[PDB]
RNA sequence: GGGGAGGUUUGGCACCUCGAUGUCGGCUCGUCGCAUCCUGGGGCUGAAGAAGGUCCCAAGGGUUGGGCUGUUCGCCCAUUAAAGCGGCACGCGAGCUGGGUUCAGAACGUCGUGAGACAGUUCGGUCUCUAUCCGCCACGGGCGCAGGAGGCUUGAGGGGGGCUCUUCCUAGUACGAGAGGACCGGAAGGGACGCACCUCUGGUUUCCCAGCUGUCCCUCCAGGGGCAUAAGCUGGGUAGCCAUGUGCGGAAGGGAUAACCGCUGAAAGCAUCUAAGCGGGAAGCCCGCCCCAAGAUGAGGCCUCCCACGGCGUCAAGCCGGUAAGGACCCGGGAAGACUACCCGGUGGAUGGGCCGGGGGUGUAAGCGCCGCGAGGCGUUGAGCCGACCGGUCCCAAUCGUCCGAGGUCU
RNA sequence: ACCGGAGCGCUGUCUCGGCGAGGGACCCGGUGAAAUUGAACUGGCCGUGAAGAUGCGGCCUACCCGUGGCAGGACGAAAAGA
RNA sequence: GUGCAAGAGCACUCAGGCGCGCGGGAGAACCCUCGCCAAGGAACUCUGCAAGUUGGCCCCGUAACUUCGGGAGAAGGGGUGC
RNA sequence: CAGUGGAGGCCCGAACCGGUGGGGGAUGCAAACCCCUCGGAUGAGCUGGGGCUAGGAGUGAAAAGCUAACCGAGCCCGGAGA
RNA sequence: GGUGAAAAGAACCCCGGGAGGGGAGUGAAAUAGAGCCUGAAACCGUGGGCUUACAAGCAGUCACGGCCCCGCAAGGGGUUGU
């Protein structure tokens, strides 16, 4: 009974670790983000996760946080700017949303990740 | 897991100090023993000054294995080879010396006379 | 009736909440047993152990103890058959759990990497006679 | 030839007796009997059997809050023990005493479309020496050109899951009216938290 | 071009057929509150929008 | 010395096939046959018992693993209640193997003046990814069942399942000089096999945790990242997936029977187990057992639930537009699954995720003081982290709402 | 890097297979061939037949069409048989 | 460029170049190619075909035989990091 | 004997020739190719350039192999509508 | 190979990125609209008449029934339940 557990796919172990990390930069950078819904999924969960740790502020976490990422001022921005505003929320802090029409050239389900404040 | 093509070393004087498996005792589609079986043996590499010369074909009882078999409290048992002892076509284990721990299992199924002489029973 | 875990606790009248704490370090003594037509014993079983498997209900503990022919690997189910088990003298600072290198060299290398924390030995003295300090403050 | 309605719960092994015991629970719990049946209007003999109560708008309808009594709907809705005329009342648990066997019928998982050694169970073969073309697979099915015919049920690469069977023979050694459970001999089928009928075993009559 | 050929043609009812079970298939929609347009369902209309409609810059 | 049957062997024939019907053994997958090898029963015996022999009935289930040879056949081996024979293109190469075979090389023994050739041998040597129809196994869409919806059923027919060993007890009594050594019933374990299940056992986890290498970069230090697989390497590893593991299945019993053993009883005063009647009697037959299954066109049954004239058919069955039980579209999913379907929840809601707790995995981290010049190490510490998991929690995602839905044939 | 025989260690060769991998296979959209092809409306048994049939007799199972999958047969495709 | 006995080797990477002219979801059978495997250890097989164990550098040690060159990296074993 | 020196159709192995045991590929990336492993490896070596030798003729460390992807006699074209 | 007698070979508005079309307009004719005279079949479309979801086939023949469209009648063509 394969997949009776969870967890979506399709790339290098690797691939799909570096490419999460990345939607995270891209995203945390913006706010509000334009993806494909399986991704999207995967996706608010892993970010939404990152920004419970930001809600802290150990070293520890911290490094944690870039250690998944890379740039410091992005360490800095999300410490300083969003990190303090979701303060009180205790809960997913992106909210990704379907669009119409489909990715064109192949007709994928589209999504769009927000801020959520 | 005992079967046949396996090398198994006695414990005990015998005349012989490693026997290899052949068939078993059991029904004709048991290929398997393990604690208080009967398993026909080969003599593979024995040693000069005794009885049981190399190339012997006698039987056996095991009295050690590498794989544990669960007492009937849930409660399993290994002893790190597939140590066996030399029994005769009259079930008699054949030698004196008896080695090492041997398992209660070969106790309830008619090796009393091992049990016995059995330093560490478990 | 939805948390099957919490049925499976309320099976809980099976518990052993009288057993000596120890990590897959060593242990050491006695067991429990049966042997015999009537069963009637108990035969003694040292141990220096090997894995801790939680399980809540028989989180069970297979134990290494090498005796007068080789190497033995003994499991019990922590909560029945055993009565009071007790062991020796713990030890630990254990890296992992499953000794499994020490079916590979058991020698004096075991004793070569093998400390038991005074630290546990000093809590041993003071909970010694601070439980006749128990047996006297409120 | 009497039943009950259950769930399943656990698996473990209390240490019972002085050996082990791989103990199956389930909780068969206020599982009501809500329309018996008569030979000439229906030809059998038989109760229906509810559950979990848990059931508001989402029902409603027929009910059988008509039925001749009520009691709503678990959520779980209701079975049917065969041959089997009660004393009424929503039936619990303690039909049955600790010291009797009995039969447990239920769903097997879903395992799918599956392979045919992982299914009825053939061999395949060749790891190396053959070829790789065909580790996983059926070979042969059947004869030259008289059958010329595939042999109608020759067991197949097919399906092998989501199906149900009923298991004789177990021996349900406790149940805790308290919390309404029944612990057997540790081989139910099918996952935990799903659905599983009671019923007595079979012997000899 | 192996061993696999079929072996006489294919009948033009058997093609239809085959296709029968095939054929397009309907779009489906719904009404966009505080708007006035169709939208895929739960979707956000660039035209209509969701709750507060997040974008909606259409020239 | 006669008479047959069988169609496996070995031959005679040359009718389908020379615009191809790919020949051996083995793998895999079988199924049938009975002239039964094993297991029941029974007959007779130059049958005390024991075991044996032989003959009739009986295929339900079973027919093991290694050595040599390409080899089937054979012998050997250790065994088993048993190691049966045969058919199906001497089953099966659009299923595998290619070791044997009758390609081109070469040699060998060999015949030939010779090129070459020899039921004489030896070494090597390319089985062609895409299934059109049938057939088989799983799965759906449409229609069906002469009101419309849910829910619970019934069993037409069919499929599966049928094994089998040793041991203790009766009693070492019967028989037998003894050696031996029992029927009848009971009792306990075994093996192979089907089934289902993660509790225990143990493999498993593609990023759950730890140790580590050279390296490149953030940031010089610690620290942290990717590469090295499509995890760099090793040590461990929850859930779920599993077998060696684990609970179970073969029963008991009923009914008709074979071969055969019997009762009352004639023709033919006596006889008979039969030509009337009746009883015992098998792992065999039917059932009980498990599973499918009303596409059981004959659509069954039960329990409820909803109900006309609204516009053309006046009389005749329809036709057309929304409604009432209802059901679906889309979504959040699921020990469900190729898709579908089957299952659940959709704000009145715990369905995914996030959150907190529980378990469980890993094993004292990032850093802080502290000892050695130093690698490091004492302590702060069973800490930190945390994949599925038992659940709590509307923090966010299941918004809005759309469309199909009886107007109830007759005799 | 030529053909046997042996032995040790070693190992999924085997007992006997179980999970896992990513990539193909399967569902969404864009493009989209081939050999073969008398026409088809193509179940089975049992006989027949120029001797091996869904098409013939007798007599057969099963609503209509599809998706994934296997490969006994259509004397299967490619070779006007070496 | 750095590291290992060294190097036009290998692992990472300078600089330069590049992501290979369809993809997107699922997360079946099965297949390509890849990891772990219990306990038993060629029982598989025409055959250890294949895969695996061995693995580099300093030390120790080496048969029968021989055309004295060899066979020799014989085999068997010890270390290696800071 | 020691040191010296540096000889080899020497030794292990890149680039470089090959193509051995296997898997894959089979209307292929491909009218011979990919992955693993293998053998030459200062020599009978390998490689860029210009020149030569031919159809019963050459070229051959020798298979009747090569002479333009199919060689027991290349291709063409003519007797030839043999 | 071929517009047409002649280029008179399509200004303008319309949608559209164009592409191409809808009138306008050209001529006897644009069903002569630009490799366009005349447009067989295979060939794939589309609307409507008949028939088909218990059904065994070299597919039609023959008769009986019914449905639609013809015909003044009687007759007919088309269709297919059997």
């Amino acid at each position: 009974r394969h997949l009776k557990s969870g967890r979506k796919l399709n790339r290098h172990s690797s691939h799909r670790l570096a490419l999460y990390r990345n939607q995270a930069k891209s995203l945390l950078t913006h706010g509000r983000i334009t993806t494909t819904v399986p991704k999207a999924k995967e996706l608010r969960g892993f970010v939404d996760h990152l920004i419970h740790l930001a809600k802290r502020g150990d070293l520890h976490a911290r490094r944690l946080v870039l250690r998944d990422l890379q740039d410091v001022k992005l360490v800095r921005k999300l410490f300083d700017e969003i990190a303090p505003r979701y303060r009180d929320r205790q809960g997913g802090y992106t909210r990704v949303l379907k669009l119409a029409e489909r990715r064109r050239g192949d007709g994928a389900p589209l999504a769009l990740v927000e801020l959520v404040e | 897991m005992i079967q046949p093509q396996t090398y198994l070393e006695v414990a005990d004087n015998t005349g012989a100090r490693k026997i290899m498996c052949i068939r078993v005792l059991k029904g004709s589609n048991a290929k398997y023993a393990t604690v208080g079986d009967v398993i026909v043996a080969s003599v593979k590499e024995a040693i000069p000054r005794g009885a049981v010369k190399e190339g012997d074909v006698v039987k056996a009882v095991v009295v050690r294995t590498k794989k544990e078999i669960k007492r009937p409290d849930g409660s399993a048992i290994r002893f790190d080879d597939n140590a066996a002892v030399i029994i005769n076509n009259q079930l008699e284990p054949r030698g004196t010396r008896v080695f090492g721990p041997v398992a209660r299992e070969l106790r309830e199924k008619g090796f009393m006379k091992i049990v016995s002489l059995a330093p560490e029973v478990l | 009736m939805n948390r099957g875990a919490l049925i499976k606790l309320v099976e809980s009248r099976y518990v052993r909440t009288d057993l000596p704490e120890f990590r897959p370090g060593d242990t050491v003594r006695v067991s429990y047993k049966v042997k015999e037509g009537n069963r009637t014993r108990i035969q003694d079983f040292e141990g220096i152990v090997i894995r801790i498997r939680r399980n809540g209900f028989n989180t069970t503990f297979t134990v290494r103890k090498v005796s007068y022919g080789v190497g033995v690997e003994r499991i019990f189910p922590l909560h029945s058959p055993l009565i009071q088990k007790i062991d020796i003298v713990q030890r630990g600072r254990a890296r992992r759990a499953k000794l499994y290198f020490i079916r590979n060299l058991s020698d004096r290398e075991i004793r070569r990497k093998l400390r038991a924390d005074r630290k546990r030995i000093d809590q041993d003295r003071a909970a010694e006679r601070a439980a006749k300090e128990e047996a006297q403050k409120a | 030839m009497k039943g009950i309605l259950g769930v399943k719960v656990g698996m473990t092994r209390i240490f019972r007796d002085d050996r082990a015991v791989p103990v199956t629970v389930i909780l068969a719990g206020p599982c009501p009997v809500v329309q018996r049946r008569t030979p000439e209007k229906d030809g059998y003999t038989a109760v229906q059997l509810g559950f979990l109560p848990q059931n508001p708008k989402r029902v409603n309808r027929p009910l059988k809050g008509h039925f001749a009594k009520a009691g709503v709907e678990p959520v779980r809705i209701l079975r049917e023990i065969r041959d089997f005329n009660p004393e009424g009342d929503t039936v619990t648990v303690e039909i049955f005493k600790p010291g009797e066997r009995v039969d447990v019928t239920g769903t097997s998982k879903g395992r799918g479309f599956a392979g045919v050694m992982k299914r009825w169970n053939f061999a395949g073969g060749p790891d190396s020496h053959g070829a790789h073309k065909i580790h996983r697979h059926p070979g042969s099915i059947g004869n030259r050109k008289t059958p010329g015919r595939v042999y109608k049920g020759k067991k197949m690469a097919g399906h092998y899951g989501a199906e149900r069977v009923t298991v004789m023979n177990l021996e349900v050694v406790d149940v805790i009216p308290e919390e309404n459970l029944l612990l057997v001999k540790g081989a139910v089928p099918g996952p935990n938290g799903g659905l599983v009928i009671v019923r007595e075993t079979k012997k000899a009559a | 071009a192996k061993h696999p050929v079929p072996k006489k043609k294919t009948s033009k009812a058997r093609r239809d057929a085959r296709r029968s079970h095939h054929a397009l298939t309907p779009p489906t929609l719904v009404p966009c509150p505080e708007c006035k347009a169709m939208k895929p369902p739960h979707t956000v209309c660039p035209e209509c929008g969701y709750y507060a409609g997040r974008k909606v810059l259409e020239v």
